[PDB]
């Protein structure tokens, strides 16, 4: 597997000054190969060096390089731009105005190895020291469907660069030296070379999912995949479980059968994904139907009439384009227990904005989020009002899966927050992601939490560190209520211990469950206080009841029926053949027939 | 630079700015806070 | 489309005479192009003719060539065999034993277009008169999996052929002439043809679905398909209905989804075949799901538990190598009402056989197929004993699907018996293949049956012809009840007939549901008569009831409850809070609180 | 030609024979049957 990394998302956002955004696109694409998110080379000054850059082999989204007055950019491993997201809504190839006031900008741009984008076009614009790009061919490295979306623009008033080497095919060459000549793919190709190919001769035709070339005939000798991946081949469908049968009519088991997730065909799900009948490893089922018990994986069967109203979060479906839950999408989230998406809880939801004209959020409305138990995505809480001081918003929150990362590593973010407790008192699962909660003032409670236990996938860490004082915060009322298990609590209430210590009577954990006192009559089992029917009569001296039904009582309240204990003896409950029962009481408060 | 129709549009007491050699809106945010508008809070590093 | 037959299942059984299977084999094979069933060359002797064989171009069994004493077989056109079902389960092509008692039997077999066969190897024995054969290298024709299962016989103790023409490479040819050689395909490829190729240059690599070769390269370019047809092309796998996202992690709407139909990958399923959630054309489902409501195609959805017993018919699963029902397999049909396949009743349960050394079947176990209710596959009555007159045991029969067909052409035989009537009476769909019924001896029964109505696919015909007499059955009590329909009815009894004249009591064809007289109280509704509640008084002025229901009596029998007309009146009844309702009659009988 | 071990091997009065040349067993079926061992009726043609 390749080193992989998520990348930035800053479209034209400088970072604080030049040297702190230098320094995060260095901490960012270091030892990097495979970059699942977007490649975003913004504002390197001069006399500056990016050797780090020269590791990535794979770009997954558009390739923006803009506002860069550096002489070199050594992009020279950048085999294949996939580009899921476009910029500009066409474009996944764009050189924007690298030019500083003496207009000396960027000068030498060696992309050797970039032989098809294979979504997204080339857009170059006011480069004026940019020189030995223009007169690369780029026929071969758009695809065939974006020939009239692609734009050039080149100035050409400079005299500081000198031509290619002449040994290479229609003079083209990305920089100074004979290695820097462009790799010709696809326009020296015979009539029988159905894709690309290496040379002109005909017997050089590669296979159709060798997206830029191939060492070779066959599907194991491509460099990069196009769409899918068996694991040493680029494939266009992964295998699936069942595989026709032309004979019988049939749908025959496949021992080869591969589980499609994302480029990959993977031999089986992970953990907090759903697997389809179809083999695949999906996010999210089809409208009609419904993600129901885990047998070990996640299946999804139809329900009857129309499904739930399933809640799309923030990033994906109807609410792809937004950023925060506000005052217009809060309305959307009334009735539902299962969030497809993310949850984020901004400052510009309470600030106010006036980009969108917008009133801000209430906190009260907070509470059409009470019924909010599962999260497919993360957890992002950054803004709190200084009114409350408990997330008591997600008090019934249960599971949250992690399907999308904020950066690829974590999946619950608490901070910067007023509040002094937490209140997760219902969290059990945490399947993917790292759990970070910092920047805080008033909120230590945290030492207790044996995170390892709501871990469900191996591998993951914290950083929960420098929130107040270390030593000074523990001898004012910090630590938590003493009926707390050592296994953990969240809050210094009673009842937001992780579990109890010898009973928990609903969730209080208690000593005992009220035996030879106390006024309701409770018994013990899975560590629990249990009610019983009220006609067990009150025993001062033994233990009172057993089990839940009437039969368990030792002595009956008022009245006996056989081994149950009831109010009033049945005076015409329905029986057999028309017979309604009268019954009549004893000495002993027997209900004889 | 940008702009009085833009107010509020660069969060955590970023600056907005107007690129002219491309026509386009920016903002620049204070260390701990990536994105396209100051919304992504840096969790991989320094808090 | 090519012209298809179905061909022969005759292993080595000849048809009566020689010059009677010479005309069955004649009548099989004229104007076949693609054979779905077998090849099967046996029995034709000497000064005959075969030209009728040069048009078959695709066989989907095995070829059997034997005991053929003809000079010349003209398989000219042969280009691909499958081999779907093996000849001594090793083999698909075998040419066994042509010689007569003077040792001259076959001498040429022109097979000029046989490059490849699938699924099966090749068996020669006893050919002493068959040259320019041995010759041929069978490494190009055989697949790579089968070089040990060959075995090759001959004998060359003749000397009356000649050699080939020094034109072809390695001398091989298949009989006399340059236009007879063998095109090598594979053994003359170069390193990087995956598959087979053209000629000994590199730039002649095939398709890999190309099974005998190529005009060109492209996957449009094959001769015959390898496993899938994508209708001018040959392909691996079928296009599904969804297609994995590998950006999203979801599945999306393919728009060329085709479900894989056979060796075709068709548009949309037919009628009578089960359309799946991977996209396929099946004629059975999974162990764990059930085909389930029609809502225009048939889809299958899972069952609770286990599902119900699926009797497996003859021919298919279980029962594959079976032929008719006996006395063995007859208790697994005891209680299921949908057969996955066929039900053969042939004179072999019935007389006795001790190959198996098995008892005969008994005409009251036949009551153990009272519950059949549906037959996906094809119906093939042809022994009845001489005690019944009537097909009691398909009196439940509703729908025959007819997914398998003998002969291709077939699907509902009822031929040979001693019956009177037919008495299928639920009959009401036969969804494919035709219905003969003729060499019977006193069944007339069918010039009402209007059988386009109970055709579900256009393109049918019949051939219920020379039964008994035609003028002279006709007026002996042959045509049926008088209150039949005109649209058709099955057997002489009332309820026999398809649909009724006026209205039916239950399955009775009668002119009014006893209005005005008769014992039961009826009316109509669907042309039906239907009871109403037996609180309706017995009117002999007017109508009596109008609904189901007791509100519908126009006067009530003993006692009225507002609407309803009830025999005694509710005295503690379930009511509210613990009150059982008290009511006491009226002088006009109502029920007073 | 077969031995009386096959008796009723061959359906609707076909018979029996042994074919010494591939040490198999054979039918001969009655203008109407066609079939392994004469048990599959001739419906395409011929009733
Ligand atoms: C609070 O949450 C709100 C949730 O709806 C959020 O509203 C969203 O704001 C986004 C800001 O970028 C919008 O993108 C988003 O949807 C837009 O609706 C427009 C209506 O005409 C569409 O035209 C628009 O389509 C295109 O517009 C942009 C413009 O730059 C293009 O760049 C882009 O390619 C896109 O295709 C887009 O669909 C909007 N959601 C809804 C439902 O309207 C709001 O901004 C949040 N923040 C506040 C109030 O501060
Ligand atoms: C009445 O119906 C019966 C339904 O069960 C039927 O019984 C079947 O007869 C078939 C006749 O060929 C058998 O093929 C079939 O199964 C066989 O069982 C044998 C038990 O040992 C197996 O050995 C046999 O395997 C192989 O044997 C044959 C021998 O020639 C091979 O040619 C062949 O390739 C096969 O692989 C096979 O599995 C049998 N079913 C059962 C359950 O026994 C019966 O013949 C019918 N007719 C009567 C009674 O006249
Ligand atoms: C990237 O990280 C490695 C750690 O293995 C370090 O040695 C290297 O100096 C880093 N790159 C830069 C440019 O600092
Ligand atoms: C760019 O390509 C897209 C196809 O993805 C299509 O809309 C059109 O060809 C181009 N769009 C524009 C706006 O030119
Ligand atoms: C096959 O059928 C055609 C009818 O289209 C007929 O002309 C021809 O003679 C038949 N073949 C033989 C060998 O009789
Ligand atoms: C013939 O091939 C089959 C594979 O289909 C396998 O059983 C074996 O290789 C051969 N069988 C025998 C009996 O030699």
């Amino acid at each position: 597997e390749k080193k992989v990394c998520q990348g930035t998302s800053n479209k034209l956002t400088q970072l604080g000054t030049f040297e702190d955004h230098f320094l995060s696109l260095q901490r960012m694409f270091n030892n990097c190969e495979v970059v699942l998110g977007n490649l975003e080379i913004t504002y390197v000054q001069r006399n500056y060096d990016l050797s780090f850059l020269k590791t990535i082999q794979e770009v997954a989204g558009y390739v923006l390089i803009a506002l860069n007055t550096v002489e070199r950019i050594p992009l020279e491993n950048l085999q294949i731009i996939r580009g899921n997201m476009y910029y500009e809504n066409s474009y996944a190839l764009a050189v924007l105005s690298n030019y500083d006031a003496n207009k000396t900008g960027l000068k030498e741009l060696p992309m050797r190895n970039l032989q098809e984008i294979l979504h997204g076009a080339v857009r170059f614009s006011n480069n004026p020291a940019l020189c030995n790009v223009e007169s690369i061919q780029w026929r071969d490295i758009v695809s065939s469907d974006f020939l009239s979306n692609m734009s050039m623009d080149f100035q050409n008033h400079l005299g500081s660069c000198q031509k290619c080497d002449p040994s290479c095919p229609n003079g083209s060459c990305w920089g100074a030296g004979e290695e820097n000549c462009q790799k010709l793919t696809k326009i020296i190709c015979a009539q029988q070379c159905s894709g690309r190919c290496r040379g002109k001769s005909p017997s050089d035709c590669c296979h159709n999912q060798c997206a830029a070339g191939c060492t070779g005939p066959r599907e194991s000798d491509c460099l990069v995949c196009r769409k899918f991946r068996d694991e040493a081949t680029c494939k266009d469908t992964c295998p699936p479980l069942m595989l026709y049968n032309p004979t019988t009519y049939q749908m025959d088991v496949n021992p080869e059968g591969k589980y499609s997730f994302g480029a990959t065909c993977v031999k089986k799900c992970p953990r907090n994904y759903v697997v389809t009948d179809h083999g695949s490893c999906v996010r999210a089922c089809g409208a009609d139907s419904y993600e129901m018990e885990e047998d070990g994986v996640r299946k999804c069967k139809k329900c009857e009439g129309p499904c739930r109203k399933v809640c799309n979060g923030i990033g994906i479906g109807e609410f792809k384009d937004s950023l925060s839950i506000n005052a217009t999408n809060i309305k959307h989230f009334k009735n539902c227990t299962s969030i497809s998406g993310d949850l984020h809880i901004l400052p510009v939801a309470f600030r106010g904005d006036s980009f969108t004209h917008t009133p801000p959020l209430d906190p009260q409305e907070l509470d059409i989020l009470k019924t909010v138990k599962e999260i497919t995505g993360f957890l992002l809480i950054q803004a709190w009002p200084e009114n409350r001081t408990d997330l008591h918003a997600f008090e019934n929150l249960e599971i949250i899966r992690g399907r999308t990362k904020q950066h690829g590593q974590f999946s619950l973010a608490v901070v910067s927050l007023n509040i002094t407790s937490l209140g997760l008192r219902s969290l059990k699962e945490i399947s993917d992601g790292d759990v970070i909660i910092s920047g805080n003032k008033n909120l230590c409670y945290a030492n207790t939490i044996n995170w390892k236990k709501l871990f469900g996938t191996s591998g993951q860490k914290t950083k929960i560190i420098s929130n107040r004082g270390e030593n000074s915060c523990k001898a004012t009322g910090q630590v938590c209520h003493a009926l707390c298990s050592p296994e953990g609590c969240w809050g210094p209430e009673p009842r937001d211990c992780v579990s109890c210590r010898n009973v928990s009577r609903g969730r209080e954990c208690v000593d005992k469950c009220n035996l030879l006192e106390g006024e309701p009559r409770e018994f013990v089992e899975n560590s629990e206080c249990i009610q019983c029917h009220p006609e067990c009569l009150p025993q001062a001296m033994n233990i009172t009841c057993t089990g839940r039904g009437p039969d368990n009582c030792i002595q009956c309240a008022h009245y006996i029926d056989g081994p149950h204990c009831v109010k009033t003896c049945p005076a015409g409950v329905m029986g057999e053949n028309n017979t309604l029962v009268w019954k009549y009481a004893d000495a002993g408060h027997v209900c004889h027939l | 630079e940008c702009p009085l129709s833009h107010d509020g549009y660069c969060l955590h007491d970023g600056v907005c700015m107007y690129i002219e050699a491309l026509d386009k809106y920016a903002c620049n945010c204070v260390v701990g806070y990536i994105g396209e508008r100051c919304q992504y809070r840096d969790l991989k590093w320094w808090e």
